[PDB]
RNA sequence: GUGAAGAGGGAAACAACCCAGACCGCCAGCUAAGGUCCCAAAGUCAUGGUUAAGUGGGAAACGAUGUGGGAAGGCCCAGAC
RNA sequence: CGAUGUCGGCUCAUCACAUCCUGGGGCUGAAGUAGGUCCCAAGGGUAUGGCUGUUCGCCAUUUAAAGUGGUACGCGAGCUG
RNA sequence: UGCUGAAAGCAUCUAAGCACGAAACUUGCCCCGAGAUGAGUUCUCCCUGACCCUUUAAGGGUCCUGAAGGAACGUUGAAGA
């Protein structure tokens, strides 16, 4: 995954979830869209 | 909210015991018992199960919803039971059941023997299917996640322990 | 399990039948005889205290003689103690022989090593010697620097310097027991164990796998 | 005339037993520190140990708020160089919970010979019973 | 303006910052800055909110269905999301 | 400035992690082998020589790897010069 | 990396609950270790006399006793400045 300080929805299947106080982008379509730490 | 507001319709022959927060549900398939959060007040009222937020607690609505769905699952877990179905894709992948130990041959240099927990009973109608059945939902979800976790579905070919319903998306090699 | 108290007799070799010399240490293990048994209900831990050998009658003091007299046993040259392993049971006055090691296959031998006195850091800590020539002025075997500068301005704890090497408890682990001889009261282990000849050893089964 | 000074030969001091189940650590600790100084007595004197003997029990059942059960970290250094050694609150409750109450109270008591003598009067136990039935500690509900 | 040439109280410790200008004495009172759970004097005070990050008790562009408040607006039980 | 010896070598370290190796993992334009990149991780390990006063560097041949820094560009009441 | 699961009638590894997960962390292994003044435990051994004085105290003194054991001395040691 991509640890960035701007996490965004790159696709329409991407989805912002906060787990353990960490903003994350969980996608189902493309696993390259998986992101962390916004 | 919209989930906690709908009541759990308890069918006939199902025993419900509300010992404060502890809820025991025993039907035709087995005794199954939780202990809800303190922010959930549960009331039988002779016909169904009704879930509401205990007053004085902030997120109790959210908590109530969970309690709802959990007991809904418990009702299915004493009436019909839950069933996960896994299938093994690969050349020479074997699955067998001795007692409650799932023997698995997954291209390893050592045999795999997964010990099922107490409430769960697996079957193998074929060498490449594991149909496991049980009462608690998180427990068969757990066990199916473990058996998948030994050899996860490889992306290029599909080789691995997949769920029967899950789609495995593939891709080709780099060039040629 | 428990161990037994020996005595380092010395070293020899054991020619095998296919012609492989094995360096063994001979450990005479006489009758270790139990003088005290310790239970949780009185001591907080299960352990046996054994003695071995023999002592002069006029050299054992009245405290010590009263201890062995209570135990109903001859005075030995010392008292040792072994922690018990939860299903073992001993009685006071019971004798324990080298026969206990007739199954063990590999042991750990604990003794006091040979005292080398005040040793410098080249012997003690394997420091490397500085130049023996090329200008060097009175500093050949000396330790060099011992710390940094203003920051910290102290020598840290457990800086390797010179002092007493030797003469302390060391345990050698996982030695292959070559023979157990119940007739002559002997235990032949493969290798060197700590101590000079005649030193008291403590031979336990190996805790490593 | 002169202000009264308590005399340490003639200080009467009592024994108290405090159940530390579900109390907050700092708030209990501050009450114990007040009672061990002797700040609750009118004969308080800053160079005389006038306080009471407190038997804290059920020390493993003490409570903290927030995520302090897992995030509160107890550091100490061993003297050897890289000897910084940390232990969270739940690791301390598992290993020795007496150290939890005793660290707290000790940091609330005046440092110096007198406050060491004041800490010798705190007796903490991880269980529900104590050996000190001979001293008849009356139940200090705090 | 202060220090220099100015002590005292506060800011942990801290010429120059805040309060305040020491003739001497007193085991007397009231206050300033600053504070009142324990070290450490004095509210573990009262009422109403907010945050759960030990934020409080370092640090920005930028990111985010964290969460409290306010004014509007699109669709909506000819059934919306 | 009524003296705080200053490069480099040796001896002896020690900490940081912005990790060279070993260990865990996500994405891959990841078939495998070998990689690239990013997250976690400081337990232990982390060359010998030619040339040069050299640190550095180039070269030769190794190695799992030959880390990057702080420590008075660590270390002359420890050595060299 | 998940399982169940709402807030958000879906989705969602997290908010309640639950399972994995590394040479780091706590143990396991080796050594020191009760001055651990918080000075611990266990076993054993020894000592079972009279009489005065006073500002009557865990007070001082005289006679008789001298134990268990230690220390000294000597012969010394694969222990040792």
């Amino acid at each position: 995954m991509k640890v960035r300080a701007s996490v965004k929805k790159l696709c329409r299947n991407c989805k912002i979830v906060k787990r353990d106080g960490v903003i994350r982008v969980i996608c189902s379509a493309e696993p390259k869209h998986k992101q962390r730490q916004g | 909210s919209r989930v906690a507001k709908a009541p759990v319709v308890v069918p006939a022959g199902v025993d419900v015991k509300i010992n404060g927060q502890v809820i025991t549900i025993k039907g035709k398939n087995g005794e199954l018992t939780r202990t809800l959060n303190d922010a959930v007040e549960v009331k039988h009222a002779d016909n169904t199960l009704t879930f509401g937020p205990r007053d004085g607690y902030a997120d109790g609505w959210a908590q109530a919803g969970t309690a709802r769905a959990l007991l809904n699952s418990m009702v299915i877990g004493v009436t019909e039971g839950f069933t996960k179905k896994l299938q093994l894709v690969g050349v020479g992948y074997r699955a067998a059941v001795k007692g409650n130990v799932i023997n698995l041959s997954l291209g390893f240099s050592h045999p795999v023997d997964h010990q099922l927990p107490a409430g769960i009973t697996a079957e193998c109608p074929t060498q490449t299917e594991i149909v496991l059945k049980g009462a608690d939902k998180q427990v068969i979800g757990q066990v199916a996640a473990d058996l998948r976790a030994y050899r996860r579905p490889e992306p290029y070919k599909g080789k691995g322990v997949r769920y029967a319903d899950e789609v495995v998306r593939t891709k080709e090699a780099k060039k040629k | 399990m428990i161990g037994l108290v020996g005595k380092k007799v010395g070293m020899t070799r054991i020619f095998t039948e296919d012609g492989v010399s094995i360096p063994v240490t001979v450990i005479e293990v006489e009758a270790n005889r139990v003088t005290q048994v310790k239970d949780l209900a009185n001591d907080g831990y299960r352990a046996i205290q054994v003695t071995t050998g023999a002592k002069k009658a006029n050299r054992v003091t009245k405290p010590e003689a009263g201890h062995f007299a209570k135990a109903g046993v001859e005075a030995g040259r010392g008292l040792w103690e072994f922690r018990l392993a939860e299903g073992e049971e001993f009685t006071v006055g019971q004798s324990i022989s080298v026969e206990l090691f007739a199954d063990v296959k590999k042991v750990d031998v604990t003794g006091t090593s040979k005292g080398k006195g005040f040793a410098g850091t080249v012997k003690r800590w394997n420091f490397r010697t500085q130049d023996a020539t090329h200008g060097n002025s009175l500093s050949h075997r000396v330790p060099g620097s011992i710390g940094q500068n203003q920051t910290p301005g102290k020598v840290f704890k457990g800086k390797k310097m010179a002092g007493q090497m030797g003469n302390e408890r060391v345990t050698v682990q996982s030695l292959d027991v070559v023979r157990v001889d119940a007739e002559r009261n002997l235990l032949l282990v493969k290798g060197a164990v700590p101590g000079a000849t005649g030193s008291d050893l403590i031979v336990k089964p190996a805790v490593k796998a | 005339m002169k202000t009264f000074t308590a005399k340490p030969e003639t200080v009467k001091r009592d024994w108290y037993v405090v159940d530390a189940t579900g109390k907050t650590l700092g708030r209990l600790a501050t009450e114990l520190a007040r009672r061990l100084r002797g700040k609750h007595k009118a004969e308080y004197t800053p160079h005389v140990d006038t306080g009471d003997y407190i038997i804290v029990l059920n020390a493993d059942k003490v409570a903290v708020t927030g995520n302090k059960r897992t995030d509160k970290v107890y550091y100490h250094h061993t003297g050897h160089i890289g000897g910084i050694k940390q232990a969270t609150f739940e690791e301390m409750i598992a290993r020795r919970p007496e150290r939890v109450i005793e660290i707290a109270v000790k940091g609330m008591l005046p440092k110096g010979p007198l406050g060491r003598a004041m800490f010798r009067k705190l007796k903490v136990y991880a269980g529900n019973e104590h050996n000190h039935a001979a001293q008849q500690p009356q139940v200090l509900d705090i």
